[PDB]
C-alpha cells in the first residue's frame, strides 16, 4: 500500500509542511522496489515523467535507481549502503531497515539469477566483487529461507536454478495463514467471549 | 498386406494392462523395422481397427483398441 | 499557482466560477487523462468568455 | 495536426491523441491533399504501435482510402505487412526497399528506434513460438541480424 | 512492525560488510 | 470506343450507373451490363475496384432462371486470395483448410455421377481420407494424366508453377495432421525421412504449420521433437477418465 498511493500522489498539503519534500519522491522511489513489481509499474517508476525530474536534483537516490535494472551491481550495493546510512533519519526505523536491506538484497540476487538455468561463480562474483564467502553464507542463508530458488552447488561452484512456480506457494502461505486465523478463533471460541 | 494388418494386429492380445509392445512386432512381424512399426498402424489407425499413440523415440505404441471379434467359448 | 486563472476574473460571478472549474474537469477528462493540469483551466476560462 | 505532433512527441498518444489526428483532419475536404499524406501517413504509422494493426489496412478498405491510391498507402501498407507478418524481414522490405523514401521525415526517425525494437520483440517471439529448448544459432540466424541480439534477449525478456 | 522479523544473530550490516567485502577484495 | 483501347478513359461509364446499371433496368436484362461493365472493369487486371465491387450486385441472379449463358468469376479469384465460395475437384483440393473443407471437399462427393472418372476419385479416396502421401512420386507417378491427359494452366503460363507448388504443401500439411493427430515424438531423422526434405525446410514447413495454431507442437532442436502432450498436468485426463467410467419363454 506505501509505493502506490505514495506513487500516484504527487503531493501538496498546505505547502507539503507535512510531505516535508526533499523527502518524499525519495521516500517513493526507495519504497518501491520492495513491492512494486520489478516489471509492472517500475517502468511506471522509471519512464513516468513526473518524478524523475525531480530526482534528477537528486543523484543519490537516482543512482539508486537506475542500477537495479541496468544491473551495474558493482554501485548499487554501494547504492544501497548509503541507504542504510539514510536508515538512521526516519523513526519509522528498525525492523523497516532490517528487513529493508533483506529484500533490496534477496530481490536483487533472485533478480540476477531468475535469468539463468546455470548461474556461474565468477559471473556472480561478478555481480559486486565480493569473491565467494559472501555470497556462499548469505545465499545459504537465502536458500535457508527459501525465498530464492538457487542453491550453492560447490560441486562444480555453479549455482543451478529451475523454477518450481507459485502453486506451492499458497500452500506454504496459507498451512501458517490458516493456523493463526484458527487460533485466534481458538483465542476466543472458548468460555471467554 | 490385409493379413498382416488385421492378423497382425489381433495378435495384439496382452492384458498386460496398458497394452505397449513394439518389441514383440519386432519379432512378430518378418519385415524390416520402422515401416512394421508405424505404417502398419498408420493404416491400422486411419481406419477403426487400432486406436491410440505411438512414441518411436521409446518405440512404443499405445493402444486402446475395440473390435468387437471374437466367439470366445474359453474367454 | 492559481493566480494566473483569476488573472482575468474581471467581472466574474459566483457560477462563472463552479462554471469552469467543470469545464476544466472536463477538459481534462476529454484526454482520457486522470490528473487536470494547468492548461484545461486557460481553456476553460479561455472558452467560457461569451 | 500539431496537436497531434506535440501531444505526440513522447508518449502520449497511441490510445489518449490518436483523435488528434483525424478528428479536425478529416475535415480536409482534398483542399490540402498533401497534409493529407502527412498524418494520414502519420495515423497509419501510429496504429501499428498500439499492436491491433486491422484498423491500418481496414482504414485502407474505407470509402475515404480507395479514392486515395497514393504512394505512402503502400508504405504503410507494407509496414501493415510488417506488424502482421510480423518480421524484419520487411523491414528490409521497408526501409530499403519497396517504399524506402519515407525514412527521411522528420518525427518519425525517433519512432523508428522504438519500432525497430518493438518488431524486434514480436519478431523474436514468432521465431521462438514452436520450439522448446533450441540454441542461439536458430534465434539469431533464423533473423540473420546478429549473435548479441539474442543476449540482448537477455536483456529484454526477464519478466 | 508485526510481521516478524529476524533481527538476530548478524554482526553489523551491508554496509560494514560491503567496507569489509571491498576492502578485503581490494 | 473499346476498340481505340484505353484502360480508366472508358471508365466515365464505369464509375457511376449505380445498381444494375439504371435501377434495376425493368426488364429481361439481368447481368448484361453488370456484365459487359464488368469484364472491362477488369481492363488490366487493376487488382482491387473490379471484384471488391463486383460482391454488392452479385447477390442478384440468384434463382436458376430459364435463360442463357450470360466465367468471369472464375476470372476474379485469379490474381490473390483463398476461394472456397474435374476442375471442381482439382480446384477444391489445394486450399490449406482442415475441416469445413473436409466437409467441402465431399459435400460434393460420391455421385453416382461422380462414380465415374475414377482417376480423380484418388484425390478423394486418397487425399480425404488421413494416409500418407509423397511429394512427386504420386505426381510423377500421374505426369502422364495429371498434367496433360486429355489452376497448373503453364507450358509456359505465369502463375500456373507456384500454385502447383501449392499441392506440394498439401502433401506436407497433410501427413504433419496426421503424426501430429496421431503421435507423440518421433524423431528429428524419422520426420525428416517421412516427408522427403532435410531437417531445415522441415522445420520451416513446421514453423510455418505452428505459427497460424494449427497443432500443438513441442518442437525442439535435439530428439525432444514434436511431441503432444500437456506436462503441466491439466485436469483433462481426470475428466476423460471419468468420462470413459429363449430360456424361459
Amino acid at each position: 500500500q506505501a509505493a502506490e498511493l505514495f506513487l500516484d500522489t504527487v503531493s501538496t498539503f498546505t505547502s507539503y509542511e507535512l510531505m516535508d519534500y526533499k523527502t518524499f519522491v525519495t521516500y517513493t522511489v526507495y519504497v518501491s522496489m520492495i513491492a512494486l513489481e520489478r516489471p509492472d509499474l517500475r517502468e511506471k517508476v522509471i519512464k513516468g515523467a513526473e518524478i524523475l525530474e525531480v530526482l534528477h536534483s537528486l543523484p543519490a537516490v537516482r543512482q539508486y535507481l537506475f542500477s537495479l535494472y541496468e544491473c551495474r551491481y558493482s554501485v548499487f550495493f554501494q547504492s544501497l549502503a548509503v541507504v542504510e546510512q539514510e536508515m538512521k533519519k526516519d523513526w519509522l526505523f528498525a525492523p523497516h531497515y532490517r528487513y529493508y536491506v533483506r529484500e533490496m538484497r534477496i530481490h536483487a540476487y533472485s533478480q540476477l539469477l531468475e535469468s539463468y538455468r546455470s548461474l556461474t561463480l565468477g559471473y556472480m562474483a561478478e555481480a559486486f566483487g565480493v569473491g565467494v564467502e559472501f555470497i556462499d553464507q548469505e545465499l545459504s542463508r537465502f536458500i535457508a529461507a527459501g525465498r530464492l530458488h538457487c542453491k550453492i552447488d560447490k560441486v562444480n561452484e555453479i549455482v543451478e536454478t529451475n523454477r518450481p512456480d507459485s502453486k506451492n506457494w499458497q500452500y506454504q502461505e496459507t498451512i501458517k495463514k490458516g493456523d493463526l486465523l484458527l487460533n485466534r478463533v481458538q483465542k476466543l471460541s472458548r468460555v471467554i467471549n | 498386406r490385409k493379413i498382416q494388418l488385421l492378423c497382425m494386429e489381433m495378435t495384439f492380445t496382452r492384458p498386460a494392462n496398458h497394452r505397449q509392445l513394439t518389441f514383440e512386432e519386432i519379432a512378430k512381424s518378418a519385415k524390416i523395422t520402422v515401416n512394421e512399426v508405424e505404417l502398419l498402424v498408420m493404416k491400422a489407425l486411419s481406419v477403426g481397427l487400432v486406436k491410440g499413440s505411438i512414441d518411436e523415440v521409446d518405440k512404443r505404441v499405445h493402444m486402446t483398441w475395440v473390435q468387437p471379434r471374437v466367439l470366445d467359448l474359453q474367454q | 499557482n492559481l493566480r494566473k486563472i483569476a488573472e482575468l476574473m474581471p467581472g466574474a460571478s459566483g457560477a462563472e466560477v463552479k462554471g469552469v472549474c467543470t469545464e476544466a474537469g472536463m477538459y481534462a477528462l476529454r484526454e482520457r487523462r486522470v490528473h487536470v493540469t494547468q492548461e484545461d483551466f486557460e481553456m476553460a476560462v479561455a472558452k467560457v468568455m461569451q | 495536426m500539431q496537436s497531434g505532433i506535440i501531444h505526440a512527441a513522447e508518449e502520449k498518444d497511441w490510445k489518449t491523441a490518436y483523435s488528434y489526428f483525424y478528428e479536425a483532419f478529416e475535415g480536409y475536404d482534398s483542399i490540402d491533399s498533401p497534409k493529407a499524406i502527412t498524418s494520414l501517413k502519420y495515423m497509419l504509422l501510429c496504429k501499428i504501435m498500439l499492436n491491433t494493426p486491422e484498423d491500418v489496412q481496414a482504414l485502407v478498405s474505407g470509402k475515404l482510402a480507395l479514392r486515395y491510391a497514393g504512394r505512402q498507402t503502400e508504405a504503410l501498407k507494407c509496414v501493415a505487412q510488417a506488424s502482421k507478418n510480423r518480421s524484419l524481414a520487411d523491414f528490409e522490405k521497408a526501409l530499403t526497399d519497396y517504399r524506402a523514401e519515407l525514412r527521411d521525415d522528420p518525427i518519425i526517425s525517433t519512432h523508428l528506434a522504438k519500432l525497430y525494437d518493438n518488431l524486434l520483440e514480436q519478431n523474436l517471439i514468432r521465431v521462438i513460438e514452436p520450439f522448446s529448448r533450441v540454441q542461439i544459432e536458430h534465434i539469431s540466424s533464423l533473423i540473420k541480424l546478429s549473435k548479441a541480439d539474442v543476449e540482448r534477449k537477455l536483456s529484454q525478456m526477464i519478466l | 512492525v508485526w510481521e516478524d522479523n529476524w533481527d538476530d544473530d548478524n554482526v553489523e550490516d551491508d554496509f560494514s560488510n560491503q567496507l569489509r567485502a571491498e576492502l578485503e577484495k581490494h | 470506343k473499346e476498340q481505340n483501347g484505353d484502360v480508366k478513359e472508358a471508365a466515365s461509364i464505369l464509375q457511376e450507373l449505380q445498381v444494375e446499371t439504371y435501377g434495376s433496368m425493368e426488364k429481361k436484362e439481368r447481368v448484361e451490363f453488370i456484365l459487359e461493365q464488368m469484364r472491362l472493369c477488369l481492363a488490366v487486371k487493376d487488382y482491387i475496384r473490379t471484384q471488391i465491387i463486383s460482391k454488392k450486385i452479385n447477390t442478384k441472379f440468384f434463382q436458376e432462371e430459364n435463360t442463357e449463358k450470360l466465367n468471369l468469376m472464375i476470372q476474379l479469384d485469379q490474381h490473390e486470395g483463398s476461394y472456397l465460395s474435374k476442375s471442381v475437384v482439382l480446384y477444391v483440393i489445394l486450399a490449406p483448410f482442415d475441416n469445413e473443407q473436409s466437409d467441402l471437399v465431399h459435400r460434393i462427393s460420391g455421385d453416382k455421377k461422380l462414380e465415374e472418372i475414377p482417376k480423380y476419385k484418388d484425390l478423394l479416396k486418397l487425399f480425404t481420407t488421413m494416409e500418407l502421401m509423397r511429394w512427386s512420386t504420386l505426381v510423377e507417378d500421374y505426369g502422364m494424366e495429371l498434367r496433360k491427359g486429355s489452376t497448373d494452366v503453364f507450358g509456359s503460363t505465369e502463375e500456373g508453377e507456384k500454385r502447383w507448388k501449392d499441392l506440394k504443401n498439401r502433401v506436407v500439411e497433410h501427413n504433419i495432421r496426421i503424426m501430429a493427430k496421431y503421435y507423440t515424438r518421433i524423431t528429428m531423422k524419422r520426420m525428416a525421412q517421412l516427408l522427403d526434405l532435410s531437417v531445415d525446410e522441415s522445420e520451416a514447413f513446421l514453423s510455418n504449420l505452428v505459427v497460424n495454431k494449427t497443432i500443438f507442437a513441442k518442437v525442439d532442436r535435439l530428439a525432444g521433437i514434436i511431441n503432444f502432450q500437456r506436462p503441466k498436468d491439466p485436469n483433462n485426463l481426470l475428466n476423460d477418465w471419468s468420462q470413459k467410467l429363449h430360456n424361459l419363454q
